[PDB]
């Protein structure tokens, strides 16, 4: 479950926080991707 | 939920906007691993073994030899659990405060709950990104007044058992001294059987502008960055140098190699700003919000960063 | 003299760090704030913003006001003010607080009191303990974090 | 304690092999014989790397830190979750790092145990050889390497 | 010297009486407790539970921390330590407080202070009044039921 | 953890290590000791020789002074290779040894400063002129300590025969008693290292 | 519930791999036990003493 | 075992086995069993006690 | 695994201590089984 995905619909606060998590390691994943020294 | 808690919803809806931190570039994508776990300890287990003397010669009779010791070291992580409480307009009330082109009351400094939950998580953010890199957490540009944190709780720039190097006052002007002191730590440096690995360079803005003089009748043709490159590639096995510029940094270089082997860093899970449910709420307008953030996480192995801290007196 | 003045400019000016950036008069309530604090509202006289107030009596035509003041007569602290309506937020010195007040034209540690006009100074019944050295906002502007915490 | 390294703040390296056995948990000692004689005995506190005495008082008689004409042999191990010690009896030679009294011991000097357990500078009761100059490992710990052969 | 029994227990603890079983160095916070009382964190100088403490200054480098103290530098009472992160609870002087708290090594009705080692003595500036008579924890430590409500005059 | 006490088989893997690497020093450096320092020596057998310890080769001394001139160094290095005595074998490839700080100092351009072309590209072509232009390697070791190695690799002058036991082999021997702690013996043999006299140069870059 | 024994299974005596021998007639054996393992609530056993003064 | 019924007979009733279960009874009185009571029950006595009931 | 199986053959010293345990299990079973208040 992640915030990336707009069908995600939490349930209470307890899976937000994880949405939230799993939301920035994505954005950590993907700027990794996107990263070029 | 979001068909009942407004703040989650415009929690979820501006997340987005929030800036990546920083510090992501300093680290390898294998050099960073999540951890669950939001206050508390996390321990590593390491057996080595040591020569307590000569070894003995086997001649004639004889039973008393030199013995082989061991010996067992665990590392600890410590997490730690920090909050934030910041005041905002009331959702009910943010059309009374509405404006031709903004919403909020400039005379007494009150935002609407998305504006000002995305200042507050940036400002963590810078925060948290100023703790990874100096091991030091305060708001006072001299540096004291700081926070007491946990035992082994540290930084790339304060972490212990590492090559430190000082360029004298006097020498500050002299780049030719900076890199005479950067050498002999590049030297003193011990990277082992891992020593094939890209290196990593963070240096200050007047260092940057220093190393682009050409090399000492000075060269036409090369730099003092070029020559620093040259210099790190005989060591890391002609691997990649990256060179930063950070403005948090002030008069001091760090090197260190982007190895998850020797250095690793084990954030948790929850380390980024995250709302709390609690929200104060009176007869009035303004309400009152949580943000949490967790520290901790940094693990070296010793001798494997070099920091040359320049002398301005 | 005013907590927030409101003036246009013809420039952006750039936050470039974020440390010792609250220590500015528009800076208000407490630095570390509990939810069950206190809080009051009265009709203010003068500017006691960022000053220690206490209870002024009319004719009785009016209700009672606060302004800035100390010894004996102090009632409270003034920690916010809104200007359209005149009202003067204080937190009773019963409640104990923590944040910026203007000191008197000073290390941590040293036992502060409140004078005639509110202000700090260095000392006999106020809990004043400064946290900070002094910081010069304006050339007559002193401010510096204390802790009030009742009286001896 | 006995083991000071199960609080590393860091891994250590170990590329190195030079320099590497001066430390507190290296229990035993630098040459060990199979004919050695090892006696465990209960202690009362801290008699690690340290001369020990016997104290009988009802309970069996336990050993602890102490020296001079009361010298019983010398600890070399703990185990802490028995609270027991392991001890060469003075009849034993022995060499290996043993806990000094300051800095001032160097080598080829003759050294006595003090009513602590600890290894002092100079007749003698026993005859102890200094082989290395005094090392620190903490503020208040220096560890020399002797050889005890014996009594005078 | 902890705020939870040091050594493990070596028997199982026979719940059947309901009686007296509240005379504990374990019993943290207040036998009267408010929900609009105002409680904060403080870093942790020595061990200050269940005593009254004042604020201590360094040179600077880092941040005021509390320890065990009294007199006219009294600043509230340390009801609470989590030892993890080394942080003291501290509810202000300001706020009244009625608890389980050391005593120096009594009768109710007596009127106790605030000794330089955050102990409570019988009797000036502080009005703290024993509510029970010492209970005997350690053969060196006692605890005594107190109210403490802010400051007295002269 | 809290008594030091592993498996045999994790205790013989470090042993192994550590040994090897004491054997590592031995070979380069001809002594043996576990102290940085150098001091308190084992006493070995005469006709025991390593790579920097052999009798009868070219040793040149950089002073303290011009510890920080790579000139100086060269020319030191010159006139060692000058005084190399390789006889009939000299086409053969040849090795060199340096000290990490050496080997730093080897990477700066050739001095002003000339482009294109650095310290280690002049050694090379210097070693290549008494090699008869055969191939030349450089190696960094920690073990070194301000000393450069110029050997040649050719079995003909200098050869390495050691024997088929030195490297560590476990003892048959097991001591055991009534406890759970036994005991376990590793051996090793040191020795064997040859050359011809006049085909080692040794440079030692005084500090003091 | 209120009285438990939960001793070690190698409790009971137990003989040592370890034997000594030497060029006499007379060995040397080894026997472990543990010791250990009772558990009992509180004011559920009575013990009454009879003083010989 | 601590936190345990002790009871103590004095010298000079040790030939009185009414004193004697007297001191029984008091024990089996502070006897605390809660809602374990329905357990069989084990008395381990003295050879003197053992003859004088 | 016990020492009262005849069929039992231990290989090694750490299966005979096995088999002791066993055994001594078994016989307080036993006992109880055979014991009659």
């Amino acid at each position: 479950a992640s915030l990336l995905d707009s069908n995600f619909v939490p349930i209470n606060f307890t899976e937000f926080v994880q949405a939230i998590s799993n939301t920035y390691k994505q954005r950590r994943i993907q700027f990794y991707e996107n990263l070029k020294r | 939920l979001f068909d009942e808690n407004y703040y989650a919803k415009a929690v979820a809806n501006i997340i987005g906007e929030v800036k990546d931190p920083i510090m992501y570039k300093w680290f390898s994508p294998d050099q960073i691993e999540d951890v669950d776990l939001q206050m508390g300890y996390q321990k590593t287990v390491k057996w080595d073994a040591f020569l307590n003397a000569n070894p003995t010669t086997i001649a004639n009779e004889v039973n008393t030899i030199s013995t082989i010791g061991f010996s067992s070291e665990v590392v600890r992580l410590n997490y730690l659990k920090l909050q934030y409480k910041f005041r905002h307009l009331k959702q009910t009330s943010e059309k009374f405060y509405t404006s031709d082109s903004y919403i909020g009351d400039i005379n007494n400094n009150l935002l609407p709950f998305a504006q000002a939950y995305k200042l507050a998580s940036s400002e963590i953010i810078k925060l948290i990104n100023h703790f990874v890199l100096t091991g030091t957490v305060s708001i006072q540009k001299d540096g004291k007044n700081q926070k007491r944190l946990l035992p082994n709780m540290y930084g790339l720039l304060n972490m212990p058992e590492q090559i430190k190097e000082e360029v004298a006052s006097g020498d500050k002007d002299k780049m030719d001294k900076i890199f005479e002191k950067i050498e002999a730590g590049l030297s003193k440096l011990e990277l082992g059987d891992e020593f094939s690995t890209p290196m990593m360079v963070i240096v200050d803005p007047a260092t940057s502008l220093k190393l682009v003089k050409p090399y000492a009748a000075a060269s036409s043709c090369e730099k003092w960055e070029d020559v620093l490159i040259q210099t790190i590639k005989a060591i890391n096995n002609r691997e990649d140098v990256y060179i930063e510029t950070s403005n948090l940094l002030k008069h001091k270089i760090l090197i260190y190699p982007l190895n998850s082997e020797l250095i690793k860093f084990k954030p948790s899970k929850y380390m980024l700003p995250t709302p709390n449910e609690q929200v104060d709420k009176d007869s009035t307008d303004v309400a009152h919000s949580y943000i949490d953030f967790v520290l901790g996480g940094l693990l070296a192995t010793r001798k494997t960063i070099l920091q040359v801290n320049i002398k301005q007196s | 003299l005013m907590k927030n003045p409101q003036q246009d400019s013809g420039l952006l000016s750039n936050s470039i760090d974020f440390r010792d950036q609250n220590l500015i008069f528009s800076n208000s309530g407490g630095v570390c704030t509990s939810s069950k604090d206190k809080i009051e509202n009265y009709p203010a006289k003068g500017y006691p913003y960022k000053r220690g107030v206490k209870l002024s009596f009319g004719d009785g035509t009016t209700e009672l006001e606060v302004e800035a003041g100390g010894g004996d007569d102090l009632y409270g602290v003034c920690s916010d003010i809104d200007e359209f309506s005149g009202m003067a937020t204080v937190i009773p010195i019963t409640n104990n607080f923590t944040g910026y007040l203007t000191l008197k034209k000073v290390n941590p540690g040293d036992k502060l009191n409140f004078n005639q006009h509110g202000e700090l100074e260095k000392v006999k019944s106020v809990n004043a303990i400064a946290l900070s050295k002094a910081h010069k906002l304006t050339e007559d502007l002193f401010i510096v974090l204390a802790s009030v915490f009742g009286n001896r | 304690m006995k083991n000071p390294q199960h609080d590393a703040s860091l891994l250590s390296n170990s590329n190195e092999f030079r320099d590497k056995n001066v430390e507190f948990f290296a229990s035993g000692g630098t040459r060990t014989s199979k004919f050695d004689k090892l006696e465990n005995h209960p202690f009362l506190g801290y008699p690690y790397k340290r001369g020990v005495k016997r104290v009988i008082q009802h309970y069996e008689p336990h050993v602890e830190a102490g020296g001079g004409e009361d010298l019983y042999g010398i600890c070399i191990d703990i185990d802490e979750f028995s609270k027991t010690a392991t001890i060469v009896p003075i009849t034993n030679n022995f060499e290996g790092y043993l806990v000094a009294k300051d800095s001032t011991v160097k080598v080829k000097d003759k050294l006595i145990f003090n009513k602590d357990g600890a290894l002092e500078k100079v007749k003698a009761t026993i005859n102890a050889t200094a082989l290395t100059d005094a090392k620190q490992i903490s503020n208040e710990v220096y560890l020399v390497k002797v050889a005890v052969f014996g009594n005078k």
